[PDB]
């Protein structure tokens, strides 16, 4: 019951899926061998773990997950290391031939022979979920795979399962650091798909996640393994309603309806906090107020994405450890009073919380903290019109005079593609914008 | 929910139920809490929930009230926990003959107090010509009658012998 | 005469949960089902809420509805779990979502049916039952769409019975969803014509309560709920329990329902005492009542001196005197004339129970028809309005099965209870 | 030379906590195995305690 | 001092407030010095116990035990000073000569009732 | 409850920082550590679930050498990683770089974590800014800090310890520069602003101390001493209590009127403290006279508008007021006509603390004096000259010129304090 089936597609999304699924083992007490520690070889389990990893007779679980990359490294990587015994064979489909940061490459030309595999894998895997929630689908548009076989994926499973709710935490090109060139096209190319054949969207940019660990976490040299050990314990945050006991639990549909306005407008802005070391974590108050000012500040999300600068449209707090609900209720007061950030004027309300009992775990050789209570909040406000108006100068700067347009059109993608594409971000600002304007 | 806990398994025996519950309960021993399923199903029989029953009273082969339930622990659940229960719960049986009777209280005192045992059983027993071969006991309890202490400790046979060599 | 109840959602679940602890508590009837109580005037009308098995030992007669089988589960592994029975959680698989239209529509329609069947067979159970009652949220998705689909097949089926519904309606500063004013608007029409009597319930009150009524620091939801279980229990005693004069539900009706729409009532329950201000007061009908006209020991979050009391009644348990018992309550009437209604003479009902709940030498439970909670659907129907002027949240009820003409006449249906109750707090003889 | 270059090292490890060296003995307090942050009060008494 | 907290803790609520001064008995009766198997069984035959790690605690901080310093500790240590003096000065105007011997008529004659609320109260 | 939020800006604020933690940390008891080996501490440390404690404090330079110090000595188990922050690059006696060029890309996160504090805070009785104004940064940030804490906080309680130049010692050509440009800063947006120059401790060190060698360390020792003997009142129960507010709605007669005197006494040593017999009318008198005043502003010269004495230890109301009648009768020192009672007392059970590598002996019984007198105006009228004698054919100007500040700001700095003592001496002339 409460199943939800992760889709991990490009390297980014290869690699924090392997951040997350050694999260969540290490959450339900699974050994990287696929079962439980001998020791505590309790003959009866809990359905605590069913929303994550299938069951087998012989009692080895086996995570609700679909690796998928053309490129055969990263796969072969999660094959060859510690999670292989965890991991199964199959769910961890692989290609032959890298699509090469092209999104038409990815989606129209080499996409085709490996989609229909991927499709039988997830039904696969959704057949043996009796009470799927949805799926979440882990992938950075920045690149080829993550953005055209993405796009693909999420395509068919629209068309495939109806109304399944879909997350996808995808990483999108930070503002001004960026690793690659084409990274503007595949992004404005794939926010077409993110749009229609994606429920809800979560903005994961690499250099907030830096900063953060840079001005929190107390690291001078963070890495994709801190990004997505930070993007794991966020999905954990934000799954552990369903999967532990709480005083407020929440589902996926609980919040989907409270978080998404209107259909157009679902992209949404992800925080996290407190995100400290043992050095400095005792030395403040960490009290549910005060990491809900935390997240409200602009330098404790995960995305460079100013709220000041734009308008919330609807807020959801997922506490987790020794809250309590009234202090929940005092600090949404207090966010009331705060008149720096500001909510949009037909949404009175504005707030879902959920409180878990369940306080985040730390992982063995790692840097972060363990904490008495967390709270991950997940916002949909006015102010991402602001990164969309960065990627689209981006990309009518790239395309003012056809730079790169070779590769895309030598794939079987017409020319006419990057307009409508154009067109549908810049009538996703235009929404947002009217939206966010006063009655 | 991560936490340290030891596992038993458990009998209720509802009223009018012609068999027992046969469940197991998880105790925190860091904190008071208790949580329970059944063995076949495995459904939450009860939540998480703190109870002032102490721990040394959690040993197997002990009964307690969770909320006007009888439970009774029948024997451990994993290896884990029996090697935990064996360095921390470790019981023991001390005999006390019928010429330390005057002091019987006085010698159950210093099982609880001076010794730090805690009494899970005391019982007095008549010593039969049988039993005496058939349960291995001194020959000078023989057709007297003894009292029994089952006592868990730390170092439970160290404690005893300690006591015995205090104690006449 | 007999009362079926009904949880629906996790906050009717928790709610129920707590109510059912409570009274088997005052029954004497442990989780194992056997009676184990001092005093044979438990047993004596036991079977209000009671129903026993062939073994001799009583099970609730109680009806379990969710979409989500986690509030369930959680109910079953609660301390007194064991004692409903099995067949009587009526759970499904995919949740409401905080969706009026997903409980009341597709997926409460699916459910509502084994729902009534259990209900039906409950009811033809007892000899002949005096009603019902629900508990549940109208801000929650399956505690209201749920609810108010069970409040009108049952009122089909059952016309003639008592229907009480429990309705935690909650409060913006407190508020935890978003759809929060759909939700409640979509349900508080059904509840107008459906309801012989709603019983509102405010968790900013609960929490003011708890906070300086109470002067506990941080009492979780599992003492929230144990205040609205003592109103329950105590609003239900006097069909347990005997007395020097004795009422039920149906008499709270007939003295507290002027007009067909007037039944929402705020709740108030007397004494509440801090541990350290327990021997520093004395307990008597004198103290009672003060406090239960007070403010902050009102369990509903809409302001009493706004508005003009148009009925109210005092349910008293324990041996006391008939005298202090009314002519204070005149006394109170005399020196509060302004805030109770002129053209109805002595707004107060009382009734008195031999039996006080347990720990408590004497107690009384407040239930008043005053006009001033049409703050409470007033401001619940700004908000409503202030998402409906630009269709925000509207995509799931529409793509659910909702109509925006349906929606209209939800507030128009708001628009006219608020209307009623500002007419006669206004109007003069 | 590039047999020369193996003795060259790292000027920085990659994942480094920048840490000053507290007294976490004296403190009492283990890093790794407490649970950093503020236990949440518990309001002696309840609702069934006080009726 | 935590086995003298729980040696004086024990006492009073096995033997009553009041009547301390019996563990003062049975320690004037034990010899100075005293062996620590005699002091355990006198000392305890009044229902007072201590842990095996509080016995050891006192053997080390104290085969012989200084029977007198334990009493002086007993007496001493559990007072603020201004007991400590309060006291002394009891027991200076008790007995005048300093010659540890405490008699029923001078205790009679130098303990006051009068100015006891309750006896006010009558 | 009762909560006091400490800032401390510059070299000389960091120093005088440090001194006041160490005396509270032993006022409260509190080790190095930050736990001990009553909600005393609430006013100025925050409790942890640790059993340990964290103070209420601000440390920030644009240079890094005392905050590293700060770091890397005793106090780094005490002192939070962050509140303490680090510059980049100080002002080096510039203002006009202190407050506009290299101070704004640091105040604002200096503002995050005033805030982050402020809600900490439940019942923030007000703020506490230890700065010296002759300084580059001390002026510089202590402007925009205070003027952006005023927009946020509105009227807010701000007590600003300034060390003002003294008037024959000074370790910079720019200081009276400084001190110009910031009085204005100090004068708009402080609720009160206290005297703290050098040379008058210096002086008191040296005579009545008798030390042949003190040093910065032993006169921010005494600062300290005399900021926590100000502020015990909130922190300890007393006889007679004064809050924030409590002594500013009486030493701030009006809003252009609250730069006020300071002194302490007995500042005794170890060999003259057991021989002398320190009585309330004994240490008044001695607070009274100029040689125990911490400021280079003699009390003959001026009439004092108001008089506020923090007793602490066993003093009794029954001999302040005996001390009171006597500094009455006696003319030494001479009030304002308008002003008839002229006095405030605050009297707390608690003895002032003594702490280790200082010099003071501890007395059960001490006095901290803080004063309104028109004398004020003197030091001003040292301070004006001081800068006209340098500004009038414009001098050290070019430095302040290139980095973002018009000429004109100069004349109006001046213009300002010329209306400072255009005030003082009209308020002080009588009816
Ligand atoms: N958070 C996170 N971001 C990553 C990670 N790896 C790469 N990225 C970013 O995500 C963008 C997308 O890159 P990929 O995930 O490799 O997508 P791709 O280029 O199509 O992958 P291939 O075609 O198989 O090489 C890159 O430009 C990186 O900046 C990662 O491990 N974690
Ligand atoms: N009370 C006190 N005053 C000091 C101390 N150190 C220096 N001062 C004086 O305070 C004045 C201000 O100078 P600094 O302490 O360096 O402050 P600052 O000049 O603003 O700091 P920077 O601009 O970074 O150099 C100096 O002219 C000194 O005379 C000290 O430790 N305590
Ligand atoms: N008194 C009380 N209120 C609760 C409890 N749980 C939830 N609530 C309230 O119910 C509201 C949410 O309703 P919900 O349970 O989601 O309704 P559902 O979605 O139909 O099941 C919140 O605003 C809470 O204030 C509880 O245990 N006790
Ligand atoms: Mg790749
Ligand atoms: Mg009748
Ligand atoms: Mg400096």
């Amino acid at each position: 019951m409460r199943e939800a089936i992760c889709i991990h597609i490009g390297q980014a999304g290869c690699q924090v899926g392997n951040a997350c699924w050694e999260l969540f083992c290490l959450e339900h007490g699974i050994q990287p061998d696929g079962s439980m520690p001998s020791d505590k070889c309790i003959g009866v389990e809990d359905d605590a773990f069913n929303t994550f990893f299938s069951e087998t007779g012989a009692g080895k679980h086996v995570p609700r997950c679909l690796f998928l990359d053309l490129e055969p490294t990263v796969v072969d990587e999660v094959r060859t290391g510690t999670y292989r015994q965890l991991f199964n064979p199959e769910q961890l489909v692989s290609g032959k031939e890298d699509a090469a940061n092209n999104y038409a490459r990815g989606h129209y030309t080499i996409g085709k022979e490996i989609v229909d595999l991927a499709l039988d894998r997830i039904r696969k895997l959704a057949d043996n979920c009796t009470g799927l929630q949805g799926f979440m689908v882990f992938h950075a548009v920045g690149g080829g795979t993550g953005s055209g076989l993405g796009a693909l994926l999420l395509e068919r499973l629209s068309v495939d399962y109806g109304k399944k709710s879909k997350l996808g935490y995808t990483v999108y090109p930070s503002p001004q650091v960026s690793t690659a060139v084409v990274e503007p096209y595949n992004c404005v190319l794939s926010t077409h798909s993110l749009l229609e054949h994606t429920d809800v969207a979560t903005m994961l940019d690499n250099e907030a996640i830096y900063d953060l660990t840079r001005r929190s976490l107390d690291i001078e040299r963070p890495s994709y393994t801190n990004v997505n050990r930070l993007i794991g314990q966020v999905v954990s945050s934000l799954t552990a309603s369903l999967r532990f006991d709480g005083a407020l639990n929440v589902d996926l549909t609980e919040f989907q309806t409270n978080l998404v306005p209107y259909p157009r407008i679902h992209f949404v802005l992800t925080s996290y906090a407190p995100v400290v070391s043992a050095e400095k974590a005792y030395h403040e108050q960490l009290s549910v107020a005060d990491i809900t000012n935390s997240v409200f500040e602009p330098a404790g999300m995960l995305t460079k994405c100013d709220p000041r600068h734009g308008k919330y449209m609807s807020c959801c707090l997922m506490y987790r450890g020794d809250v309590v609900p009234k202090d929940v209720n005092a600090a949404i007061a207090t966010i009331k009073t705060k008149r720096t950030i500001q909510f949009v004027d037909w949404c009175p309300t504005g707030f879902k919380c959920g409180i878990n009992y369940q306080p985040p775990t730390v992982v063995p050789g790692g840097d972060l903290a363990k904490v008495q209570r967390a709270v991950c909040m997940i916002a949909n406000s006015t102010a991402i019109a602001e990164v969309f108006a960065r990627i689209d100068h981006k990309f009518d700067l790239m395309y003012s005079k056809r730079a790169f347009v070779h590769w895309y059109v030598g794939e079987g993608m017409e020319e006419g593609e990057f307009s409508e594409a154009r067109e549908d971000l810049a009538a996703l600002e235009k929404d947002y914008e009217e939206v966010g304007a006063e009655s | 929910t991560l936490d340290s806990r030891m596992a038993f398994h458990a009998q209720q025996q509802d009223p009018g139920a012609p068999q027992p519950r046969q469940l197991i309960l998880r105790y925190f021993y860091e904190s008071g809490t208790v949580e329970l399923m059944e063995v076949p199903s495995g459904r939450l029989y009860l939540k998480r929930t703190a109870v002032d029953i102490p721990a040394s009273s959690f040993t197997v082969g002990s009964t307690v009230m969770l909320f006007g339930k009888a439970t009774t622990i029948t024997a451990f659940a994993d290896e884990v926990t029996r090697q935990l229960c064996a360095q921390c719960s470790e019981s023991t049986t001390v005999v006390i003959t019928e010429e330390a009777f005057p002091s019987l209280g006085r010698y159950l005192a210093m099982l609880t107090e001076e010794c730090c045992f805690t009494i899970t059983d005391v019982e007095m027993v008549w010593v039969q010509r049988e039993t005496i071969s058939s349960f291995n006991l001194p020959e000078k309890l023989a057709d007297t009658r003894i009292v029994v202490v089952l006592c868990t400790r730390k170092k439970a046979v160290e404690k005893g012998f300690a006591f015995v060599e205090r104690t006449t | 005469r007999e009362i079926v109840s009904c949880q629906a959602g996790q906050c009717g679940n928790q709610i129920g949960s707590k109510f059912w602890e409570v009274i088997s508590d005052e029954h004497g009837v442990d989780p194992t089902g056997t009676y184990q109580g001092d005093s044979d005037l438990q047993l004596e009308r036991i079977n209000v809420y009671f129903d026993e098995s062939s073994g001799g030992r009583y099970v609730p007669r109680a009806v379990l509805m969710d979409l989500e089988p986690g509030t369930m589960d959680s109910v079953r592994a609660g301390p007194y779990g064991q004692l409903f029975r099995p067949d009587n959680f009526i759970f499904g698989q995919s949740g409401a979502g905080n969706n009026w239209a997903k409980g009341h529509y597709t997926e409460g329609a699916e459910l509502i049916d084994s729902v009534l069947d259990v209900c039906r067979k409950e009811a033809e159970s007892c000899d002949c039952l005096q009603g019902f009652q629900l508990s549940h949220s109208l801000g929650g998705g399956t505690g209201s769409g749920m609810g108010t689909l069970l409040i009108s097949k049952l009122r089909e089926e059952y016309p003639d019975r008592i229907m009480m519904t429990f309705s935690v309606i909650p409060s913006p500063r407190v508020s935890d969803t978003v759809v929060e004013p759909y939700n409640t608007t979509l349900s508080v029409h059904q509840l107008v014509e459906n309801s012989d009597e709603s019983m509102c319930i405010d968790n900013e009150a609960l929490y003011d309560i708890c906070f300086r009524t109470l002067k506990l620091t941080t009492p979780t939801f599992g003492d929230l709920n144990h205040l609205v279980a003592a109103v329950m229990s105590g609003v239900t005693c006097c069909l347990r329990f005997p007395g020097q004069l004795n009422s039920d539900l149906r008499k709270l009706a007939v003295n507290l329902v002027p007009f067909p729409r007037l039944h929402f009532f705020m709740m108030g329950f007397a004494p509440l005492t801090s541990r350290g201000s327990q021997q520093y007061r004395g307990l008597s009908v004198a103290e009672l009542t003060q406090q239960m006209f007070d403010a902050k020991n009102m369990m509903q979050a809409a302001d009493p001196r706004h508005g003009r009391y148009l009925t109210a009644s005092a349910l008293f348990r324990g041996r006391m005197s008939t005298k202090e018992v009314d002519e204070q309550m005149l006394n109170v009437q005399n020196k509060n004339s302004s805030y109770f209604i002129e053209w109805i003479p002595n707004n107060i009902k009382s009734s008195i129970c031999d039996i006080p709940p347990k720990g408590l030498k004497m107690s009384v439970t407040f239930i008043g028809n005053n006009t001033c909670i049409q703050e409470m659907f007033r401001r619940v129907g700004e908000q409503f309005t202030g998402m409906f002027r630009r269709k925000a949240f509207l995509h799931w009820y529409t793509g659910e099965g909702m109509d925006e003409m349906e929606f209209t006449e939800a507030e128009s249906n708001m628009n006219d209870l608020v209307s009623e109750y500002q007419q006669y707090q206004d109007a003069t003889v | 030379v590039m047999a020369g270059y193996r003795s060259v090292d790292v000027l920085h490890p990659v994942g480094e906590q920048l840490t000053r060296n507290y007294d976490w003995e004296s403190a009492g307090i283990d890093p790794t195995q407490y649970r950093f942050g503020k236990r949440s009060t518990s309001s002696d008494g309840t609702t069934a305690t006080a009726l | 001092k935590p086995f003298l907290a729980d040696i004086l803790n024990k006492a009073a609520e096995r033997l009553g407030h009041k009547q301390l001064w019996r563990v003062a008995s049975q320690l004037e009766r034990l010899p100075s010095p005293a062996s620590a198997d005699v002091a355990r069984d006198a000392l305890r035959d009044i229902c007072v116990f201590l842990s095996d790690e509080d016995y050891a605690h006192m053997c080390e901080t104290y085969r012989m035990i200084d029977t007198a310093a334990l009493i002086e500790s007993l007496s001493t240590a559990p007072l603020t000073p201004r007991r400590r003096h309060v006291v002394n000065l009891a027991v200076h105007k008790l007995d005048p000569n300093a010659t540890g011997i405490i008699s029923y008529i001078t205790l009679s004659d130098h303990y006051d009732v009068l100015r006891h609320p309750e006896v006010r109260n009558g």
